[PDB]
């Protein structure tokens, strides 16, 4: 997963989760990459799937 | 199974938008972006109860797909959760609407604008969308937007979340009904 073209003002809402380094399950890549940007790069991906 | 319940394809989970039919053939509408690339749909995460296979999918540009039911005995109710839907209508600015989805359940709000363009990136831009101030989160894709016993849209995407508030865009359902020649019941 690469968040370089983010952010995005909107995301589609299918659920294919990813687990972030803040232990939050991100419901899809669009939502996870918008949060990496919002944290100014400090959140990273822990592993694929729910946390 | 009714509007708002979860649906699983090979890649993830979306929500059933509305149960529709043409003649004696039943189908369900959902989001195009969930139908793109999926062939079989199931009703549970373990994939043990089959619902059917994708019959059409329109995404990007529009955001709707339809699945034809191959499971003969699951109940296909014409409702959203248990609210009945008896017809389809066009959205209008100020209309009070409610959405139901498999992750967040039911949430309400109003249409704030029509015909908006939403660019989800990489060439996926969709046009002609209903904007509202209803929140929605991952997994809610394709669930129904309705008003009363009126079907109005299918969830396509948005921003924000339900704890803090968000904006959600929906594909007008009249357009899907007419592209496939089906109707709500």
């Amino acid at each position: 997963v690469d968040c370089s073209e983010y952010p995005k003002p909107a995301c589609t809402l299918e659920y294919r989760p990813l687990c972030g380094s803040d232990n939050k399950t991100y419901g899809n890549k669009c939502n996870f990459c918008n949060a990496v940007v919002e944290s100014n790069g400090t959140l990273t991906l822990s592993h694929f799937g729910k946390c | 199974i009714s509007g708002g319940d979860a649906i699983y394809s090979s890649t993830g989970r979306c929500s059933l938008g509305f149960n529709v039919r043409s003649g004696s053939t039943y189908y369900f509408l959902t989001a195009g972006h969930c139908t793109d690339g999926a062939t079989t749909w199931w009703a549970n995460s373990a994939r043990t109860t089959v619902l059917g296979t994708t019959s059409g999918s329109s995404f990007p540009n529009n955001d709707y797909g339809i699945v034809r039911y191959t499971n003969t005995t699951i109940p296909k109710d014409g409702t959203v959760g248990g609210q009945d839907i008896t017809s389809a209508a066009n959205a209008t600015v100020g209309m009070a609407v409610t959405r139901r989805g498999s992750t967040t359940g039911t949430h309400s709000g109003s249409v704030t604008a029509l015909n908006a363009t939403v660019n989800y990136g990489g060439g996926d831009v969709v046009y002609g969308m209903i904007r509202t101030n209803v929140c929605a989160e991952p997994g809610d894709s394709g669930g129904p937007l309705y008003s009363g016993t009126r079907a109005i849209g299918l969830t396509s995407g948005g921003s924000g979340n339900c704890s803090s508030g968000g904006t959600t865009f929906f594909q007008p359902v009249t357009e899907a009904l007419v592209a496939y020649g089906v109707s709500v019941y």
